[PDB]
């Protein structure tokens, strides 16, 4: 549930 | 070839972050052909700018709280969730970054936003104040100082730091290699393969020299001087997290938006 993956998978 | 990475940096620069040093300094000077932003120095003038404020959530930014104190802080951290976003999407652009590891990118992020978001208000800021909601407002040092406690302890700080870089006069093609120069730090807590961190960071710093050789070669040991900026800059995390912590003992209602949390929790 990390954010910052989700920002860095784009 | 050193000069090619610079030039790279610099468009990535100029894609992910709408307001750059060079169109908020054209703001500053006041010598651009747009109207002036709206000033922000008391509570009457606050309550006047508050709706020009980018703040989109279950209700307005003047109804987040009867204090001023608490709609300047609830505002702040809704521009800080989209500068984190930006400064994600400059990073997937320095070469070899989306290489590394997943986790040592979450890493270098969460350790390095906050630095690159105090390293880029200077470029927002004057000895008097800064612009906000994308240069469309400025929020005065004095009226930030004035904020009861410990509201008005968080922007003196980063203003003084300002004071101090802005004296440097850098331009965006030289901050563009620095921030990435930031994020590339091999020393975070927690990284799992240092070596390819150092292996980029190498190339930045040798980009930022030439950069800084070319663009200042009047400013001898300029990157000496530079290079000692990175380390106030965790200086002024340090003192940051102290005062959010104040908040989070002290203040009732106050909660950090999720994207916040996740980069606060277990840091250092
Ligand atoms: C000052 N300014 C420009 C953006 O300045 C930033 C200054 C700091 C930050 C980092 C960010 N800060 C906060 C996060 C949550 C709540 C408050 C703060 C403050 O730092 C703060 C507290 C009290 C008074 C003023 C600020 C962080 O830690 O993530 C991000 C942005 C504002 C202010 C209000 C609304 C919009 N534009």
């Amino acid at each position: 549930p990390s954010l910052l993956k989700k920002l860095l998978l784009a | 070839d050193l000069r090619a990475l610079a030039k790279h940096l610099y468009d990535s620069y100029i894609k992910s972050f709408p307001l750059t040093k060079a169109k908020a300094r054209a703001i500053l000077t006041g010598k651009t052909t747009d109207k002036s932003p709206f000033v922000i120095y008391d509570m009457n003038s606050l309550m006047m700018g508050e709706d020009k404020i980018k703040f989109k959530h279950i209700t307005p930014l003047q109804e987040q709280s009867k204090e001023v104190a608490i709609r300047i802080f609830q505002g702040c951290q809704f521009r800080s969730v989209e500068a984190v976003q930006e400064i994600t999407e400059y990073a997937k652009s320095i070469p070899g970054f989306v290489n590394l590891d997943l986790n040592d990118q979450v890493t270098l992020l969460k350790y390095g936003v906050h630095e690159i978001i105090y390293t880029m208000l200077a470029s927002l800021m004057n000895k008097d104040g800064v612009l906000i909601s994308e240069g469309q407002g400025f929020m005065t040092r004095e009226f930030l100082k004035s904020l009861r406690k410990p509201f008005g302890d968080f922007m003196e700080p980063k203003f003084e730091f300002a004071v101090k870089f802005n004296a440097l006069e850098l331009d965006d093609s030289d901050l563009a290699i620095f921030i990435a120069v930031i994020i590339l730090s091999g020393d975070r807590p927690g990284l799992l393969n240092v070596k390819p961190i150092e292996d980029i960071q190498d190339n930045l710093l040798q980009a930022l020299e030439l950069q800084l050789k070319l663009n200042h070669p009047e400013s001898s040991q300029l990157f000496a001087k530079l290079l000692q900026k990175m380390t106030d800059l965790r200086q002024i995390v340090t003192e940051h997290v102290q005062l959010l912590q104040v908040i989070k003992k002290t203040e009732t209602d106050m909660s950090l938006y999720p994207l916040l949390q996740e980069i606060y929790k277990d840091l250092y």
